[PDB]
């Protein structure tokens, strides 16, 4: 919309088309993490985390 | 908009044909790579409008000023996407066909109306048996139900004048060369 | 053995709406005719498509049109387009112009001789018939494809439709104003069929009910000038015409008779055929149709001088059109036939390989045995998914189905909306609490509760023909919007 | 609209829909090649059973 442009070109930053589409805990849960798990196929490299 | 009363008819074709903005000819959904909607399938943008916020279909109009512009290679009126929600489409057919709730419903209102049994009515419509519309001559008249044998046998001694259709064209016939107000006397 | 099957059928059906026994029922009237009943009725056919050559033949028009199709498409010089594939291409009982013009060249000889023997004492001449039955025996031998034998069979249909409305028109005309009967019409309009010379006989004759004539004598004359005019157009003789007509009627049904004899014939060869491939697909009535289908395209192009039997290649074109209908139909997104056979043949390997390893075949194996990239594969296996319903229980307890169980992600939420107002609202009260000229700009320039967008030409020749004074205005207004005594409220949507 | 899974969630509507219209396209083809009349029979009560 012309006024988000707007405050664009005000403030000048450069806000990259990225979605943020990041997993979250939900409300009210408040605990600690045992053990994760990363599962990939064989093609996809275990990129130095798994 | 506020509405006084709930009225329920039988809708006309003619009617349907305005309610609805295009014929839907293929039965395409979408396709494989691009989820874009055929311009002639179910859904296509065309006939229904557009499927995302004031956006056409290959993505050229963009600046959502331009309101009510048809595009020249898709086709797709820039509008919101609510559109969708209160329009219709329709089909055009080849054949006639027999509404089946209205008298398969008890009690059957087409059989009352017609004077006449459900199972004749059915036998008339699934192509079983033949049925006369309107008989000039003094052999048969309205109502006559001929088998594929009597058929062929009656229709060889005479001819231009036994009118007779298969089912729904058959019946659609019959509803029209009827009478109302002549009937009501005879009751 | 038909009769008595229909009504005990009739007598025993208790209302059953099973449409498989309806066309068993329809298809079991009809018995088999081995090596016997196929053959006559392909003879039958050849006999029908030779009498409409023979008809066509008699018809110079015809040949006038295809000589003047011809004159165009070489005038160029040079056309080789699927025109060419499409014109007669006579058999001997790939193409090149110096066979088709040693084949055309009697063609045109034998026109250029009949065209001059026209005016010869009349066009029922002997030796004008004569040259008109070698014609007729020479174009016997030319087999024409079916390209433009449609087109030229359209065209002659149309103008039969136009002469058979033209004559309809003129009966009602005359019947519905005179109340004149057939029979002293049809007879004088065939036995003349040059003037109104029977128009005059009939004026002299008493006929006291032809008193009322006055009126519609202006109409008569004024609707027979078309007749004179197709008749000068065209140039032949009303009652050869007539005679060619009504022989490419009989043909036409004499054909038609064979094709649905054989069709209803071989309807038990088509369902033995989709027992065979007693696939669900989409339902077997559709497996029917489109094997019925097949067997009418086959039948189109069949003939009987090949010495085999039609089964094989019936058999044949069913199987193409039952593929071709699988690879198309029967399925909620439309998938080509290429794609549908690489499918295939990635699943008959895929069986080869589960049989010979007794494990899920890995898509690297899968590339190195096909020869193609991994990417593909990928590609196929991810789109070769069948769609779920939308009435799927989620749990094993029928009690809520999947009717509500998505999200709408399409559409924005009101948080988004309020945040959207909230934002438009400040800025309108920041532009209203600045200067009339910089908030005028700002709205024009960026479409501010505006619809269109100007830019900065547009804008100076809307206000000031120098665009560096509009340019000088936006930074300006730009630099006073990032003060921070004003910037201190709209720093709070920096994130939206 | 595609399900979370990486699938594609279609409806019975749709598929009646497309049976439909496919049968009017077929009976449309028979009507134009000029079809037997058991053939055209048969089409017809499959267009009203659909």
């Amino acid at each position: 919309t012309p006024e988000e442009k707007l405050l664009r070109a005000i403030f000048g930053e450069k806000a990259s088309d990225v979605k943020d589409s990041s997993l979250r805990v939900p409300n009210g849960v408040s605990g600690t993490v045992i053990d994760v798990q990363v599962f990939t196929r064989d093609g996809v490299e275990k990129d130095k985390r798994a | 908009e506020e509405f006084d009363a709930i009225k329920i008819a039988l809708a006309s074709p003619d009617m349907i044909r305005s309610w609805s903005f295009g014929e839907v000819k293929k039965p395409e959904t979408i396709n494989y790579r691009t989820f874009k909607p055929e311009r002639d399938g179910l859904f296509c943008a065309r006939i229904f409008g557009p499927v995302k916020d004031y956006e056409c279909l290959c993505g050229k109009y963009k600046r959502l000023k331009h309101r009510g512009v048809i595009c020249e290679k898709c086709g797709v009126e820039v509008t919101q996407t609510k559109v969708r929600r209160e329009r219709m489409g329709h089909i055009e057919l080849a054949s006639p066909t027999a509404h089946i709730w209205f008298l398969k419903s008890l009690p059957s209102r087409i059989g009352l109306l017609l004077d006449m049994p459900l199972r004749d009515i059915e036998r008339v419509l699934y192509f079983e048996s033949y049925v006369v519309i309107e008989g000039g001559m003094t052999n048969l008249e309205r109502q006559q139900i001929l088998t594929e044998e009597q058929y062929l046998d009656a229709l060889e001694e005479f001819g231009d004048e036994f009118d007779a259709k298969m089912g729904a064209e058959a019946i659609q016939a019959l509803l029209k060369s009827m009478d109302l107000e002549q009937e009501c006397e005879q009751l | 053995a038909a009769a008595q099957v229909l009504s005990s059928v009739e007598s025993e059906i208790g209302r059953t709406t099973d449409p498989v026994r309806m066309y068993m029922r329809e298809m079991g009237t009809v018995e088999l005719l081995t090596r016997e009943g196929e053959i006559d009725i392909a003879k039958r056919i050849e006999d029908g498509i030779n009498q409409v050559q023979c008809s066509v033949a008699e018809y110079p028009e015809a040949i006038t049109y295809l000589l003047e199709q011809y004159d165009r498409v070489e005038a160029e010089e040079a056309r080789l387009s699927d025109l060419i594939t499409g014109f007669v291409d006579p058999n001997a009982e790939s193409i090149d112009p110096e066979l088709a013009r040693e084949k055309f060249a009697e063609l045109r000889a034998q026109y250029v001789v009949t065209r001059d023997t026209i005016k010869a004492k009349g066009r029922s001449h002997a030796t004008a018939q004569e040259e008109i039955l070698k014609l007729s025996e020479v174009f016997k031998q030319f087999r024409l494809v079916p390209k433009q034998f449609d087109y030229l069979v359209n065209s002659m249909r149309v103008m039969m439709d136009r002469v058979r409305t033209q004559e309809r028109l003129i009966m009602k005309l005359c019947v519905e104003q005179c109340k004149m009967p057939k029979k002293n019409f049809i007879t004088l309009f065939t036995g003349n069929e040059t003037s109104d010379t029977w128009f005059n006989a009939a004026i002299a004759m008493n006929k006291p009910w032809s008193e009322k004539l006055h009126d519609v004598s202006e109409e008569v004359h004024r609707a027979l000038q078309k007749l004179q005019q197709i008749e000068e157009e065209t140039g032949l003789t009303i009652e050869q015409v007539k005679d060619i007509n009504r022989r490419m009627s009989i043909g036409e049904a004499k054909a038609r008779r064979a094709k649905k004899e054989m069709v209803e014939a071989n309807l038990r060869l088509v369902i033995s055929i989709a027992k065979k491939y007693t696939n669900r697909g989409l339902q077997f009535l559709d497996l029917i149709q489109e094997g019925n289908i097949g067997l009418m395209k086959a039948v189109d192009k069949f003939e009987y001088r090949r010495g085999y039997k039609f089964s094989t290649y019936a058999t044949w074109w069913i199987r193409q059109a039952i593929t071709r209908s699988i690879a198309d139909q029967a399925r909620t997104i439309r998938i080509p036939v290429h794609m549908i056979e690489t499918i295939n043949k990635l699943n008959r390997i895929s069986r080869q390989m589960l049989q010979e390893m007794g494990r899920e075949p890995t898509p690297e194996e899968l590339a190195e045995r096909m020869l193609m990239p991994e990417d593909k594969i990928r590609k196929v296996l991810k789109i070769a998914k069948e769609p779920i319903s939308m009435e799927t229980p989620i749990g094993d307890d029928e009690d809520s189905h999947l009717g509500d169980f998505i999200e709408d992600t399409t559409l924005e939420l009101p948080l988004d909306s309020a945040t959207t107002e909230s934002l438009r609202a400040a800025t309108h009260d920041v532009l209203a609490g600045l200067t009339a000229r910089e908030a005028k700009v700002l709205r024009m320039r960026f479409g501010i509760d505006m619809n269109t967008d100007y830019t900065l030409e547009e804008v100076g020749k809307q206000f000031d023909v120098t665009r560096e004074r509009i340019r000088q205005i936006e930074a300006k207004a730009l630099r006073k919007l990032r003060h921070p005594s004003r910037s201190e409220v709209l720093r709070s949507f920096l994130d939206d | 609209v595609p399900l979370d899974g990486g699938r594609f969630a279609t409806s019975d509507l749709n598929d009646l829909y497309r049976r439909v219209i496919n049968r009017n396209n077929r009976l449309k083809r028979l009507l134009d090649l000029a079809a037997p009349d058991i053939i055209v029979r048969n089409e017809k009560r499959m267009l009203q059973e659909a």
